[PDB]
């Protein structure tokens, strides 16, 4: 739990630094733990060099703590996940979709089962439509209809997918009045804007740390439940300063310094985002390569040196207004035959 | 002189879970009507 969240963290921001190198321009909105579940759910099936490189990729530190301690810390997370709560709907889910021809050590399923909340379904591929459309109905099912595309193609002769969703709908602990929302500008630069519409709150006392080394101020707003958002604001043409000093370390100061503060007047616009991603180039930079290459040592799953990585993708959709907020997302690994 | 936080240029939100110290979603608002 403390391990984990320490490594979750450091791979949420170091996958967001290369989203933004990737896209300099776009919005950015992804699940760092979706991704980064999805990722340990590969490693159950991994070996020697592709195994150590997605552990080291999902930034653990291996003199630190191990396989086992690892995938244990993922079956606890899920298990928190996935508990029942009146305040706030919250779920993840894992699942496997298989060949059927495909043979798989029995180890590996019961693992999957038992640590990730996995079954396997059998999926013929070669009919890809309809492997495509189950996959997704799958995902569409678990997020409530949000993710309704995160297998855009399937290749024929795929022979495994591993996919995780996350589904997320939360009240604000203050909510917007609706009568409160006004078309305003929302400032793309200096000079250009483009019209939204602003939600406000007035009198209202928060967390805020106004950040003068970093040129930014941070709030943050609560969830009725466990969950809250850290909103950072960076001053005009700010923005990649702030970026390149994110890591845990300054979130964790971020969260030291907060003080209650009792703020006029907030400003938020109301709005709804959403971005896909493919992942290669970015598990690449992250140290994550042999499980894409010929020399693949995925035998954890069937016994043989005979799968590999051939895709990771990733879509999420963030949705927030007057009442609360809906987010979720999916993350996918497709496996072909090495 | 009362504060006022105006969310009208680009920010950043970070989700979280107090409970799992989770990163549920993490965000750059850069353009809310972006294509
Ligand atoms: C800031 C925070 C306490 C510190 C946590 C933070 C989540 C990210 C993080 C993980 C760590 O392992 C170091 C401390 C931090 C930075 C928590 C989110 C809510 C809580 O206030």
């Amino acid at each position: 739990d403390r391990g984990l969240a320490s490594a979750n963290v450091d791979f949420a921001f170091s996958l967001y630094k290369q989203l933004v190198l990737k896209a300099p321009d776009k919005n950015v909105i992804f699940s760092p733990v979706s991704i980064s579940t999805a990722l340990a759910f590969l490693s159950l099936g991994a070996h020697n060099t592709t195994l150590t490189e997605i552990l080291k990729g999902l930034k653990f530190n291996l003199t630190e703590t191990s396989e086992a301690e690892i995938h244990q810390s993922f079956q606890h997370l899920l298990r928190t996940l996935n508990q029942s709560s009146d305040e706030l709907q919250l779920s993840m889910g894992n699942a496997m979709f298989v060949k059927e021809q495909l043979s798989l050590l029995d180890r590996f399923t019961e693992d999957a089962k038992r640590l990730y909340g996995s079954e396997a379904f059998a999926t013929d591929f070669q009919d890809s439509a309809a492997a495509k459309k189950l996959i997704n109905d799958y995902v569409k099912n678990g997020t409530r209809g949000k993710i309704t595309d995160l297998i855009k193609d399937l290749d024929s002769q795929t022979m495994m997918v591993l996919v995780n969703y996350i589904f997320f709908k939360a009240k604000w602990e203050m909510p917007f009045d609706p009568q409160d929302t006004h078309q305003s500008r929302f400032y793309l630069s200096k000079k250009k804007w483009v019209m939204v519409p602003m939600m406000s709150l007035h009198h209202l006392t928060i967390p805020y740390f106004r950040d003068e080394e970093l040129s930014c101020t941070v709030v943050q707003l609560n969830y009725t439940g466990n969950a809250s958002v850290f909103f950072i604001l960076p001053d005009q043409d700010k923005m990649e300063e702030v970026e390149a000093m994110l890591s845990r370390e300054t979130l964790a100061r971020w969260g030291d310094s907060l003080e209650f503060r009792e703020i006029g007047e907030l400003y938020l616009p109301k709005f709804s985002i959403s971005r896909d991603y493919n992942l290669n180039d970015i598990l690449l930079q992250l140290g994550i390569e042999e499980a894409f290459t010929s020399k693949a040592d995925l035998s954890g799953i069937t016994g043989a040196r005979n799968l590999a990585v051939s895709q990771v993708v990733h879509k999420a959709v963030l949705d927030v207004f007057e009442e609360g907020t809906e987010a979720s997302a999916a993350t996918a690994v497709k496996i072909t035959l090495l | 002189t009362r504060t006022i936080v105006r969310f009208n240029r680009p920010f950043l939100m970070i989700i979280v879970d107090h409970f799992t110290w989770s990163i549920f979603f993490m965000s750059k608002v850069t353009n809310p009507k972006q294509a």
